[PDB]
RNA sequence: UGCUC
């Protein structure tokens, strides 16, 4: 639990989450799903463009 | 907004085509390719469900010539209509003499 | 006493997992804390951190293990020739003979695409092309075939059909392949090695 | 300006589970949104997290810029890293349920009406495949009934439409090869497939499972890229579940109960195999046994006597691998190599 | 011969004795040569035919002769699931002192099946929790449980010491609205069973509650659907290869169940025939004799399927599966009617 | 005429290694006019056979008897005079292997041709003359009718 | 009050742990000849590797008690025999080794191989989705690191252990490890002076 | 707790055919003959009502009152 | 040791940090002797199904 | 400490 091993090797990070998984051959294998409970709570930042 | 068509390709070919239905299941999927696939114009007939979350299914029909492949889905809809209706009439004459007999 | 033997035994096996499960995590980690400074550079040198080279070329060749189609091998020569014969068969054109196969190989090979590749695999190429002509002579010395290719039954030819085109594209997809699995630089091949090494 | 949007379709997400033994067991994936409670993906991507479904908890994590998203949907790609460094045999393959289902469809005994195969075809024309055609393939026997062999619907996979030009080319053994067949083997084990058409052969773990190199998929990587290969495995994923249920796949009580020949072996193995160890027993303890060299006579005795309870073992087993018949789950399970195997089959 | 064969394959369903074989549906134009099975609804009005075996309340057998498989599952779906009925969804406590939980004395009150005609109303629209006298019903249930004032000494019995111990579903009582009085006669709207045990109570609980049910679908809740168990079977028909005499017929009879093979003396030996092949079930016990392996030949008629129907006492059977029909032939013409304003 | 071979097959063994597969038998056959040695998997459930059956087996390119090659689809459907009117057991199938006889060290003269109806595997083997025609990723129709 | 859902963790009292992974409507499931649809399906895959013949024994004992109404007994080394079942089944008129003849509900055609049914107790386990879902915003740091918490009651977030980021190293994506160890979790902006450092 | 009103596989109405089965027990009837006749034919439903466990009498022992 | 289910008669006067009850419990169908001599049918902690 | 995997 030092600094080195504990919080500079491994340390935590947000916009992330854990849950349980579940089959669902009806997805490819590059494609995952996520609850709409868990999509609305990551959000992520997306720049005005034209 | 509940039976929507869709080309094979962006060439807009009438031969294959797919029928996208919302808030169906596998009874009406099952009854109508059963109905369909015995006209001898149809190649391929085949039912699908995108996903058991959503209800929706989609039909995808092929035919043999130049046959725009509407024109067989009305004809398995009114086929089915007719079945429908005949079986119908048919359960009802027999409760009916039924009820009849056992009195 | 069986039951309880059987139990034995599977206590045994889970100790056994439980045990093993915290001495690879050492392993793992101490493989990866050492391994993890090593690079691949673009002049095909593995050198450190510090700038030292650990080799003058990965693996002694420089191909990827991640790419490496046969068993320690950069291809396997007959499935990508039947698979050449496979995909293009040319019904117009005619069979080849030993020395004519042998001539197109030679004339072909030495094109100037072919001359960064590694020797090597040309060496490789060159014993497999021979060996497949040596067959062809064979099999044409047992059934009599003439290479003037005018022998009355054409089915004889099915037997090993070869054709310039064929040729050409075993030997180009070939290249293709040795040259797209070669070590690309930049990868974090030490750190890689570790993890092939702790799994 | 900035704007923080929910997870949407499209967004490159990392997918990892927490007790990592190689770099796959974090990749990055393509989020869909779906309105249950549980991370869901293609099963075929259990064997690199080597999940199994019982209450593991996986991490999902969302990069937070244009970069670190790109570099994932790339190196990190789930298309991209379908084989793993450590030898190049691919871990994205056929699972249970899968090479179970794609053994019983290729079966010599599987035929198909216009209307099976039609649906079995269909079952697959979801999401990018609703743009391209059928190809319905050719009937093998028509003039008597037109019936659809289970192999060219499992080809299909391979090459749904006319315009792609995946043209797969494999040759290799099964399991059950005999060794002397070559292609002609009485169980039908040598996998042969041209132009994206099964010719010979019935697929089984060897072809479509994630043991080693000549299968199907690592092909079709290895010839045509990676978005093909990607392809045939969802077509195959949502393929075989839907044959296997509509055919009907259970095992039951009756399929692990023993024979009156396989009793009657088992008895006598058993009687010849104590009746050889009092022998042994008794020369050892009164008179002079043959000691085995690098060893004591002790040791001599427990091999001898390992060695008879072995050979019962595997005599009891052939025997009733012998006398199983046919379409027998467990045997058919252990044959196709989802799960299971003979040593197993033999115990229980 | 091959003829034999090919209509065995497309008119039987044999049962072997480790997997059922020609269990598809063949009959297509295009997959037989000497067969034109082209669509014909001339030759299906005539071969078609449907005879009523067994009826009673809350209870229908019927064999339908001529259909397929596809149709057969359909109308079983539909009855299962997309036939609409009245059934408890709302429920506003008051009170309740019960020890039984309030979410699980809402559960086991939306389970109760409710006699109302689903004909005779609607589906209530998105929302409106109010509800109006179109679509929703009001059943009150008010039980105050206390000690009854005249017992005996000991009393050990609950239902000598306290009275109106069990809240049975007779308690409760139907709030007519606007002008459902006068539409539905009393004693139409109320429980079906009137026996169904809700609860236990003790004195000085009470359950007070209101209780408003709405149209719907037992796609959406299992508490919706009408028949407690819809299903069908192929018609067995079991066929004798060669004449069984003997104590074989007797072992026949003990195999099969015993209304479907009968023996009899026609010279003074026992000769065992097939009776009634619908009371057998295949229980497949004739593959455990091995000399009777091959003298019989189990099978299952394709066109020709046995419906059961048990609803839970909402309406009659015949009257669900006419509502089946209908929902199907309505699903149809709202898709028919949805191509042609596409088109 | 599309015809590429034809010959008429005497049944030898039924399941030399055992009943494998409960729909599909490995019928090995041998003809009189030539030595043509017949290893063919055939469908005993629609087509049952026997061990002392003697059947004409047509092997042609086409199935129309005018020679018309127009085979892009196959409509079950549509009805016209063709080959199969003629024969019982009509199989698709595409010849997808020829191999030279390894036995015969010298002076070999055998060859045989692997066709797969399917899966279905036919090993059609004896003189090079006879197999003329065959040729590799070809398409052919199998037409097999029993005799008296 | 919760319903079981997808992820919801349930047992078969033989070890056979699993997870809901689907929830058919009742017309999808099938039926048989009496038209019981089954409430719980399970992948028989499970049992050549594991060997649980007991699940097997038990779910055929089970059978035959509510047929004939009784509570048959799995004592250890010993207990009801199978030949007592059997017998029970086949008396009841149904199959003596709990293999039925059962129909597709989807397609409504039979199956061609028999389907193996019977009451098998299964119990629920504490292990929920609802309980394990999480998922982490910006959220709240500790006072000592400014770093997310530990735990799911703290509003922790996921932690990137060495492991992982011995993983994104060998993948080679030096962008996405620093955005994760560095932006996203403890980024700061400090003042250095360039003359004593 | 309490008798299901419902049965999980099929779904026939059970909850009133308790006392009633409870009455069977109060007389001579056995488990399979009781069982018998109160019309349960299918197995689901004799699971139902004899894996049934009668809990509500020792809660409500335990309830204020 | 983690299975659901009922913990005893005063269960509803019992305040725990955490507790989980079944609804509708059910005795199993196969049942061990140790089963009745610890009185688990009389709490149990699953359903037949 | 108990666990989950
Ligand atoms: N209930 C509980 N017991 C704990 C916990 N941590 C430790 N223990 C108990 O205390 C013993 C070990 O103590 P440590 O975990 O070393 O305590 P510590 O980490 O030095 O204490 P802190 O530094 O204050 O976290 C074990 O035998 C545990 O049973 C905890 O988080 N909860
Ligand atoms: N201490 C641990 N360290 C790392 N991973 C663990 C640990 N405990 C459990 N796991 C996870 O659980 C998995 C262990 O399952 P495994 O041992 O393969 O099957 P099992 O638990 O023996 O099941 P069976 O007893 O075979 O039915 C693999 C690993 O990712
Ligand atoms: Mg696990
Ligand atoms: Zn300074
Ligand atoms: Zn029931």
């Amino acid at each position: 639990q030092g600094r080195f091993r504990g919080n500079l090797s491994g340390k935590r990070v947000d916009f992330s989450g854990r849950t349980v998984i579940s089959p669902d051959p009806n997805l490819r294998i590059d494609e995952v799903a996520v609850p709409v409970h868990v999509a609305k709570i990551l959000t992520f930042p997306e720049k005005v463009n034209k | 907004k509940t039976a929507l068509e869709m080309v094979q390709a962006a060439g807009t070919d009438r031969h294959c085509v797919t029928f996208v239905l919302h808030e169906e299941d596998h009874t009406l999927g099952n009854s109508l390719r059963y109905m369909i696939m015995k006209n001898p114009e149809v190649e391929f007939c085949g039912y699908t469900t995108t996903h058991p979350s959503e209800s929706k299914i989609n039909l995808r029909i092929q035919t043999r010539g130049t046959l725009p492949a509407v024109e067989p889905f009305q004809r398995g809809l009114n086929e089915l209509m007719n079945v429908c209706q005949h079986v119908l009439d048919k359960f009802e004459a027999s409760i009916k003499d039924y009820k009849d007999q056992k009195a | 006493t069986e039951f309880f033997f059987h139990t034995m035994a599977g206590r045994e096996g889970l100790v056994d997992t439980a045990v093993k499960t915290a001495e690879t995590g050492y392993m793992q980690r101490r493989l990866v804390k050492s391994l993890e400074d090593l690079c691949s550079q673009y002049d095909l040198t593995v050198r450190s951190s510090t700038g030292d080279i650990i080799q003058f070329i990965y693996g002694g060749d420089g191909l990827d293990p991640a790419a490496m189609e046969g068993k320690d091998e950069p291809l396997e020569f007959k499935r990508v020739l039947d698979n050449i014969k496979a995909v293009f068969p040319c019904p117009s054109e005619p069979a080849l003979s030993k020395n004519e196969l042998i001539l197109t190989t030679e004339s072909i090979m030495k094109k100037s695409e072919f001359l960064c590749c590694q020797d090597s695999f040309l060496q490789e190429i060159k014993k497999f092309i021979k060996g497949v002509s040596e067959k062809i002579k064979k099999t044409r010395d047992k059934y009599g075939i003439n290479d003037n290719g005018t022998t009355e039954p054409r089915v004889l030819y099915q037997l090993d059909r070869i054709t310039p085109t064929q040729v050409e594209k075993f030997l180009e997809t070939c290249r293709d392949k040795y040259m797209r699995a070669q070590m690309e630089p930049g990868s974090a091949v030490g750190a890689l090695c570790a993890q092939s090494i702790g799994e | 300006d900035i704007v923080e949007r929910h997870l949407i379709d499209g967004d490159v997400v990392l997918f990892n589970r927490q007790p990592s033994l190689h770099k796959l067991s974090i990749m990055a994936h393509l989020a869909r949104v779906k309105p249950h409670r549980t991370f869901r993906f293609n099963e075929c991507v259990c064997t690199p997290y080597n999940a199994d479904f019982d209450g593991d908890e996986m991490n999902l994590h969302l990069p937070q810029t244009e970069e670190a998203k790109a570099e994932a949907l790339v190196l990190m790609g789930t298309k991209a890293n379908l084989v793993t460094p450590r030898n190049g045999e691919p871990l994205i393959a056929a699972i249970q349920d899968f090479l179970t289902g794609a053994y019983l469809l290729t079966l010599k005994d599987t035929f198909f009406d216009r209307a099976k195969a039609c649906q079995i075809i269909a079952s697959i024309l979801v999401g990018k495949d609703e743009k391209i055609k059928v190809r319905l393939p050719p009937p093998t026997i028509l003039k008597p009934v037109t019936l659809w062999t289970g192999k060219q619907i499992f080809s299909v996979i391979l090459r749904p439409s006319d315009d792609n030009p995946v043209r797969a080319n494999l040759r290799t053994k099964g399991k059950q090869y005999c060794g002397k067949g070559e292609d002609l083997c009485a169980n039908d084990s040598y996998v042969t497939i041209q132009n994206s058409e099964l010719m010979s052969g019935s697929m089984d773990k060897g072809t479509l499972g994630s043991g080693s190199k000549n299968n199907i998929f690592y092909i079709l990587l290895r010839d045509w890229g990676q978005n093909e290969a990607a392809d045939a495995m969802s077509r195959l994923a949502r393929l075989a579940p839907v044959y296997l249920s509509n055919r009907g796949f259970s095992i039951g009580i009756g399929d692990v109960t023993p024979g009156q020949g396989l009793l009657k072996a088992k008895y006598e193995l058993l009687n010849a195999g104590y009746k050889k160890c009092d022998e042994y027993i008794e020369a050892l303890n009164t008179g002079k046994l043959q000691q085995q060299p690098g060893c004591t006579a002790e040791e001599t005795l427990e091999a001898l006597i390992l060695k008879e309870l072995s050979v019962i073992r595997d005599h009891a087993g052939s025997a009733c691998l012998r006398e199983l018949d046919k379409s027998n789950s467990p045997l058919t399970m252990a044959l196709c190599g989802s799960k299971g195997s003979f040593i197993n089959i033999s115990q229980m | 011969a091959a003829s034999q064969a090919v209509e065995e394959m497309r008119s039987r369903v044999v049962l072997g004795e480790f997997g059922v074989r020609n269990v598809h549906t063949t009959d297509f134009p295009g997959n037989y040569s000497g067969y034109d099975d082209a669509w014909d609804q001339d030759r299906f009005e005539k071969n078609f035919r449907v005879d009523v075996v067994h009826m009673d309340e809350n209870s229908l057998e019927f064999d339908m002769v001529g259909i397929d498989a596809a149709i057969a599952n359909a109308f079983r779906r539909i009855l299962l699931a997309e036939v609409p009925t009245m059934a408890v969804e709302k429920v506003l406590v008051y009170n309740n002192t019960s020890i039984v939980q309030d979410e699980i004395l809402a559960h086991r009150l939306g389970l109760i099946p409710i006699h109302a005609d689903p004909r005779l109303f609607e589906y209530r629209n998105q929302g409106d929790e109010e509800g109006t006298e179109i679509d929703t019903l009001q059943f009150r249930l008010q039980v105050r449980c206390t000690r009854n004032p005249h017992a005996a000494k000991d009393s050990s019995d609950p239902n000598e010491l306290y009275v109106n111990h069990k809240v049975y579903t007779r308690h409760m009582t139907w709030i007519p609205l606007g002008n459902q009085a006068d539409l539905f006669p009393e004693g139409t709207i109320r429980p079906v069973h009137d026996d169904i045990l809700i609860a236990q109570l003790r004195p000085g609980q009470e359950i007070d509650l209101l209780m408003h049910c709405v149209k719907g679908i037992g796609k959406d809740h299992a508490k919706f659907s009408p028949v407690a168990t819809a299903s069908y079977r192929l018609l067995p028909d079991i066929t004798l290869l060669e004449p069984v005499e003997g104590e074989a017929a007797e072992e026949l009879s003990r195999c099969f169940s015993p209304g479907v093979i009968e023996v009899q003396e026609v010279q003074g030996k026992k000769v065992a025939r097939v009776a009634n092949p619908r009371l057998d079930t295949f229980s497949r016990e004739i593959f455990r004799n091995e000399k009777l392996k091959k003298v019989v030949r189990l099978a299952r008629v394709r066109d020709h399927y046995i419906f059961s129907v048990e609803s839970t006492g909402v309406l009659p059977p015949d009257v669900l599966v006419s509502e089946a029909i209908k929902v199907l032939m309505g699903k149809c013409r709202r898709f028919l009617d949805e191509l042609d304003a596409v088109q | 005429a599309g015809i590429l071979f034809e010959d008429i097959f005497d049944v030898k063994d039924i399941d030399p290694e055992g009943k494998k597969f409960d729909r599909v038998s490995r019928l090995h056959c041998e003809s009189e006019s030539f030595k043509m040695d017949l290893i063919l998997d055939v469908n005993i459930q629609i087509y049952p056979v026997d061990l002392g059956d003697k059947f004409r087996l047509v092997i042609a390119s086409t199935l129309y008897e005018d020679g018309t090659l127009d085979d892009g689809e196959y409509n079950p459907t549509d009805d016209r005079p063709s080959r199969a009117d003629q024969f019982e057991y009509v199989m698709y199938g595409k010849v997808y292997r020829i191999e030279g006889d390894e036995t015969s060290t010298e002076a070999a003269t055998r060859l045989s041709a692997y066709v797969s109806y399917g899966g279905l595997l036919m090993r059609l083997q004896g003189d090079a003359n006879n197999l003329h025609g065959f040729e590799v990723d070809s398409r052919v129709y199998l037409l097999m009718k029993k005799l008296a | 009050t919760r319903r079981p859902e997808i992820g919801d963790k349930f047992s078969s009292r033989h070890g056979q742990k699993g997870v809901c992974g689907l929830i058919v409507p009742q017309e999808d499931m099938p039926f048989c000849d009496s038209g019981i649809c089954p409430d719980i399906i399970m992948n028989p895959h499970g049992f050549p590797s594991r060997m649980t013949v007991g699940k097997l024994i038990e779910l055929l004992a089970g059978k035959a008690g509510v047929l004939d109404g009784r509570f048959h007994y799995g004592t250890a080394f010993g207990g009801s025999k199978v030949k007592d079942v059997c017998e029970d089944l086949v008396r009841h008129g149904y199959n003596y080794l709990g293999k039925d003849y059962v129909t597709s509900g989807i397609t409504g055609e039979p199956l061609e191989a028999y389907i193996y049914f019977g009451p098998v107790y299964y119990q629920k386990l504490k292990h929920m989705v609802l309980d394990k879902m999480h998922a982490r915003a910006r959220g709240p740091r500790a006072v000592l690191t400014r770093q997310p918490t530990e735990g799911r009651s703290r509003d922790g977030g996921l932690r990137l252990g060495e492991m992982e980021r011995d993983c994104l190293i060998g993948y080679g994506a030096s962008m996405l490890l620093l955005e994760r160890l560095m932006i996203s979790s403890d980024a700061f902006e400090v003042d250095v002076c360039g003359q004593c450092g | 707790m309490i008798i299901p009103v419902r049965c999980f596989t099929c779904g026939k109405i059970v909850g009133n055919k308790w006392e009633a089965y409870l009455g069977l027990l109060q007389a001579e009837y056995t488990e399979g003959d009781a069982l018998d006749a109160l019309g349960l034919k299918r197995y689901c439903c004799r699971r139902m009502l004899l894996a049934h466990v009668d809990l509500i009498e020792k809660l409500l022992n335990y309830a204020p009152l | 040791k983690q299975a659901m289910g009922t913990i005893g008669y005063n269960q509803r006067n019992r305040i725990d940090t955490l507790m989980y009850l079944l609804a509708y419990p059910q005795k199993p169908m196969v049942k061990t002797k140790t089963i009745e001599l610890i009185e688990f049918e009389k709490l149990p902690a699953g359903q037949n199904a």
